[PDB]
This record gives C-alpha cells, structure tokens and sequence, in this order.
C-alpha cells in the first residue's frame, strides 16, 4: 500500500487499516486504553 | 361546587425516513444493487 497526508474538517474517503468509509474527521476528546484500537456505537458502527 | 380534571391526547410526532441511508449507508454498490428491487420507498413516503 501507499500513504497520504491527513485532512480534517472536509468530507472525504478514508481507508484506515482496511476499514473503508466516507465522512468527516474531527479531533476527539475520548480516552482509550493501550489494548484498544477503535470504538463503536449502539449499531456496531465505528465512531472513533 | 367541585372541580375535576380530564386529560386527552390530540396530536402525535411526525417522522421521516430515508431508504438508502438506513439500508445501504455510505456504500454505492449497495445503492446500485438496491435500485433493482422495487418502489417500496414511494409507499413508505406516502404513508408518512
């Protein structure tokens, strides 16, 4: 694969480690743990 | 001389739904596949 700079606050396509999606990315105030990679909402769709 | 209270509902909240966002979401291939089923969306929209 290749790599590309990170853009924020614009609706874009993203491919994070095989996770494909379309949306806008924003800085987060959430706190994770060293054994976690991403979070989920009620409908088991990624949010962070 | 007595005063009594009665309560009666009148109205109800109004909702609207989107087909493609709920069923497919952010994937175009699902939309192109769903275009070949029917016109259930028209019926749902008319009822709502």
């Amino acid at each position: 694969k290749k790599s590309t700079n990170l853009v924020k606050n614009k609706c874009v396509n993203f491919n994070f480690n095989g996770l494909k999606g379309t949306g806008v990315l924003t800085e987060s105030n959430k706190k994770f743990l060293p054994f976690q990679q991403f979070g989920r909402d009620i409908a088991d769709t990624t949010d962070a | 001389i007595s005063v009594t209270t009665e309560i009666l509902p009148v109205s109800m909240t109004k909702t609207s739904v989107d087909c493609t966002m709920y069923i497919c979401g952010d994937s175009t291939e699902c939309s192109n596949l769903l275009l070949q089923y029917g016109s259930f969306c028209t019926q749902l929209k008319r009822a709502l």
